[PDB]
C-alpha cells in the first residue's frame, strides 16, 4: 500500500475463530423403540348339541 | 330371585353353602362371600391395555430383559391375558341351545 516515506507500521489482521462451519447439530437420531400391533380374539366355550 | 340378571342360566341353583357353630371372638354371627362373576373382566381389559401401553414404547422394559428374560416373554404373557379376556366374554349373556336348528333375529336393527 503507498503512503509516507520511511519506515511504516507493521501490522497483521488474521481473525483466529472459526467462520460459519458444515454443524448444524440439531438433527432427530433417536426415537424411543415403538412397535404397532393390530391385535385379535376369538371365543371358544363348550359348543356341544 | 330379585337377582336374576347377575346369574347364568346354564348353572342352576348357584350356591356352595357352608356354617360354623363357632363365631369369630366377640362377634354373634358373620358370612363370608367368595363369588365368581364375569364382572371382574374390567380388570384384565385395563392391564393387558396398561401394559400395552408400555410395550407400544418398549417403556421400563430393559430393566426386565436386565435379569434375562426375553423380549418375547412379555408379549406370551399379555396374549394368555387377552384369552382370559375370551374367557369371561363367552359365558357372558351365554345361552346352551340346539345346533342348525336356528340363526338369530332381533327386534329391530335401526338406532
Amino acid at each position: 500500500s503507498p503512503g509516507t516515506p520511511g519506515s511504516r507500521s507493521r501490522t497483521p489482521s488474521l481473525p483466529t475463530p472459526p467462520t460459519r462451519e458444515p454443524k448444524k447439530v440439531a438433527v432427530v437420531r433417536t426415537p424411543p423403540k415403538s412397535p404397532s400391533s393390530a391385535k385379535s380374539r376369538l371365543q371358544t366355550a363348550p359348543v356341544p348339541m | 330371585n330379585k337377582n336374576s340378571s347377575y346369574f347364568v342360566e346354564w348353572i342352576p341353583n348357584n350356591v356352595k353353602t357352608a356354617v360354623c357353630d363357632i363365631p369369630p371372638r366377640g362377634l354373634k354371627m358373620s358370612a363370608t362371600f367368595i363369588g365368581n362373576s364375569t364382572a371382574i373382566q374390567e380388570l384384565f381389559k385395563r392391564i393387558s391395555e396398561q401394559f400395552t401401553a408400555m410395550f407400544r414404547r418398549k417403556a421400563f422394559l430393559h430393566w426386565y430383559t436386565g435379569e434375562g428374560m426375553d423380549e418375547m416373554e412379555f408379549t406370551e404373557a399379555e396374549s394368555n391375558m387377552n384369552d382370559l379376556v375370551s374367557e369371561y366374554q363367552q359365558y357372558q349373556d351365554a345361552t346352551a341351545d340346539e345346533q342348525g336348528e336356528f340363526e338369530e333375529e332381533g327386534e329391530e336393527d335401526e338406532a
